[PDB]
Order: structure tokens, then sequence, then C-alpha cells
């Protein structure tokens, strides 16, 4: 029924501009205006303003009057956020939310979020390494094995074990940034009957750098 | 403006009991409080508005109450999948102000860590780098201290640790600790250890390696 689907996440060096789209589905655009909310990494949720999708008038929160500009491709049921002269402390996630009423006191139905990472760092493609055990039966007849996806910018990265056919007993850890780039890993635990016998592969796509890697975890023991 | 204040910020209850989050406003907000729930790694969902009116399809176990400046959200039969950040928000005058959130942790019973250490990948070594990886999976409580020791010495430089937020299926945690080294420092040494100290024991859970056949 109602889907607000947002653009994908961008990287932009300080000073640039970004236009984040919010494409609305399921309701009549015109009778429900749009709330733009900023959930900053640590800080929590903040109302950025509301746009009257009927007249087109925006309200900005005082914190947001200035570099921020709401607009709408009415015609296509899109609302957009534009942040000009990007400041480094604008990295965060922005949600368009539908406002139930006049002014948007209620956000029923929120979009997925578009995350911006303001950064002068250059995009780096990752290094994916098959981390196969020097055994030590990791729990009764279970072998744990892993994937270290090192040195990329920016995040996200999509790590699936064997096309996502392996879902049980995966742990993919959050990436961490060491100065300029990211390190991410994921363990998968299979039974001794499933490996080295069956082929476990760690498939890594870094779409910012157009990387898609498939590392077979070779037995190497 | 009206300033919404949430405290505590972290809360724990086991499966099946009640927990009650407190939220408070700076002036009479006249029962205009909304509660969103934001499941880890998802968008907020509207739970309750006008302090008690549950939205379309949020189960009766979630119940809002409150008056004047004091509001509170209660969940009964806490589900494992109820782990999330709860935000309260005033909706009486613009700007709409949100409280800072409160994290619900589900108070599981203790589980010992499945520790696993990993030699440098060979291809990594070709790149001139050596990273020893160590997984400590499905432990509970959150608190675990991991120390590396190379050839006996507490290695404390070059480590990146990462954590899983609590699982929505079995309420445990998981952590990585990656000790990255130079090929040459790796080949200058020989015993590499991931020692973990966690409530489940007296004795440090120890995993060590040096490549040997299985």
């Amino acid at each position: 029924q109602i889907q607000l689907v947002q653009s994908g996440p961008e990287l932009k060096k300080p000073g640039e501009t970004v236009k984040i789209s919010c494409k609305a589905s399921g309701y009549t655009f015109t009778n429900y205006g749009m709330n733009w909310v900023k959930q900053a990494p640590g800080k929590g949720l903040k109302w950025m303003g509301w746009i009257n999708t009927n007249t087109g008038e925006p309200t900005y929160g005082e914190e947001f009057k200035g570099r921020f500009a709401f607009s709408l491709e009415t015609s296509a049921s899109t609302a957009n956020l534009q942040i000009n002269n990007l400041k480094n402390e604008d990295t965060a996630t922005f949600f368009c939310a539908r406002g139930e009423d006049n002014f948007g006191s209620l956000s029923d139905y929120w979009g997925q979020g578009t995350t911006v990472t303001v950064s002068s760092a250059k995009t780096t493609a990752p290094s994916v390494y098959p981390l196969a055990p020097v055994c030590g039966d990791t729990t009764g007849s279970s072998v744990t094995l892993g994937c270290l996806v090192k040195g990329y910018f920016p995040e996200p990265v999509t790590l699936t074990w064997n096309s996502g056919s392996l879902s049980s007993g995966v742990h993919t850890f959050p990436a961490v940034l060491q100065s300029d780039l990211y390190t991410l890993s994921s363990s998968v635990t299979v039974t001794s009957s499933t490996w080295p016998s069956q082929s476990i592969t760690c498939n890594v796509a870094h779409p910012a750098s157009s990387t898609k890697v498939d590392k077979k975890i070779e037995p190497r023991g | 403006d009206i300033v919404m204040t949430q405290s505590p910020k972290f809360m724990s209850t086991s499966v099946g009991d009640r927990v009650t989050i407190t939220c408070k406003a700076s002036q009479d907000v006249s029962t205009a409080v909304v509660w969103y729930q934001q499941k880890p790694g998802q968008s907020p969902k509207l739970l309750i508005y006008w302090a008690s009116t549950r939205h379309i399809g949020v189960p009766d176990r979630f119940a809002g109450s409150g008056s004047g400046t004091d509001y509170t959200l209660t969940i009964s039969s806490v589900q494992a999948e109820d782990l999330a950040l709860y935000y309260c928000q005033q909706h009486y005058s613009p700007p709409w102000t949100f409280g800072g959130g409160t994290k619900l942790e589900i108070k599981r019973a203790d589980a010992a860590p499945t520790v696993s250490i990993f030699p440098p990948s060979s291809e990594q070594l070709t790149s001139g780098g050596a990273s020893v990886v160590c997984f400590l999976n499905n432990f509970y409580p959150k608190d675990i201290n991991v120390k590396w020791k190379i050839d006996g010495s507490e290695r404390q430089n070059g480590v990146l640790n990462s954590w899983t937020d609590q699982d929505s299926k079995d309420s445990t945690y998981s952590m990585s600790s990656t000790l990255t080294l130079t090929k040459d420092e790796y080949e200058r040494h020989n015993s590499y250890t991931c020692e973990a100290t966690h409530k489940t024991s007296t004795s440090p859970i120890v995993k060590s390696f040096n490549r040997n056949e299985c």
C-alpha cells in the first residue's frame, strides 16, 4: 500500500550539493504532505520541516532554514531534499516521512533513509580474503569460517555467503573506519559435513567501485 | 520549544515481562505524545499517538499512558524481536520534538563465547599485509574483554574490534577483533593469541594458533 522509497546513499566532498528523492506510493500525494527528518549518527531523531504537497510551501525547522531546500516533482509523486554547500557535519541519514495531518505532527509511514557521507576521501575498492580455519573444531562438529573485506571507501558493501543461500549462522559485523577506509568481516558456521565437501563462497559487491568478488574459502589446512 | 526528555536510555527485561519506558516534556503537552519504535537497521514505525491510541495494527501489549508532562510506554510479554530504540515525540505545537530514544535489551541467560582465531590469508601476505582475525560468537552478557598476545606479550596496538548489536532471534552478541600487522612483524613472531575474559568463567577463554595440519 504506502511505500516511500528513497534514493541510494551518497558520498560528497565538502562544499557540494545533494538532491535526495522520496518517491511516494499508495496514497494521493496531494492530501498528505512530507516531513523530512535527520537521524544523525549519534544524536537521535530531529524534524527538519514539512512541505505542503498541495500548495508547495515548505516550513523549515530553524536549524535547517538556509542550506536546506525542499521541493517536489508533484507530477511523479516525488518530494526532494536538497542540501547545498555541504558541511562535513551533515553526515547522517535523512528519512522522508509522510505527515498524517496538516504540519506533520504524526509521521505514519516513513521511507527507508538515504545516508550521506560528506568526505574528501576517495573511493577505494575492497580486498576480500577467505579466512579458512587452522581447524580447532569450533563447537561440536561445526566449523566456523570467514571473510575479511578490507580497505574500501565508501560503505556499504554487500556480503552474502553463497548468493544468500547460506543464512543460518552468519554474523556479518559492522564495518569500522580506520582513518580513511573500512574493515568488515563475517563468520559463517557450517557442520563438518557441509565443508570442505560443499563449496562455501563469500560474495562481495562494493557497488561504489563496481567490485563484485567471489572468494571460495579453500580448505587450506 | 517543548523539550522531550527520556531517561533511562538503556533498559533490559527478560522475555515475557513488562518494561515501561518513561518520557517527559518541559511544559504541559496536553496528551499530545506519539511513540515510534525503530527496530535496529530499519525505519521508525508509529506505535501510539495521543499518548494511548495504538495505530493500525500495533498489538495491544504496547500501551501508552501519561498526562501533563509525564508519559510512559509499556510493553507486556516482551518478545525477542521487541529489541529496538523507542522515541517519544510531542505533537501539541510545532516544532515537533522527539525524545532521545531508549534501547530495549532483552535479558537473556549467560552463554559462553565460541572463540575462533584466523591466520593471515596467504593472498593478504602477498600484499605484504598480515591480519590475524578472531571471532567471539554468540556470547551473552555484552561485556567481554579481548586481549591479543603475540609471543606472550600483550599486543595492544593495531586492533579493530567490531560488535553485533543484540540478536533478534536468540538475544546474544558477537564481536570481531582484528589485529593487523606487517608481513615482517608477522614472520618475526610465532604464537598469536586471542584471550577473552567474560562472566561465563574464571579462566580466560583462550584461542591460539600457529599453522598446523588437521
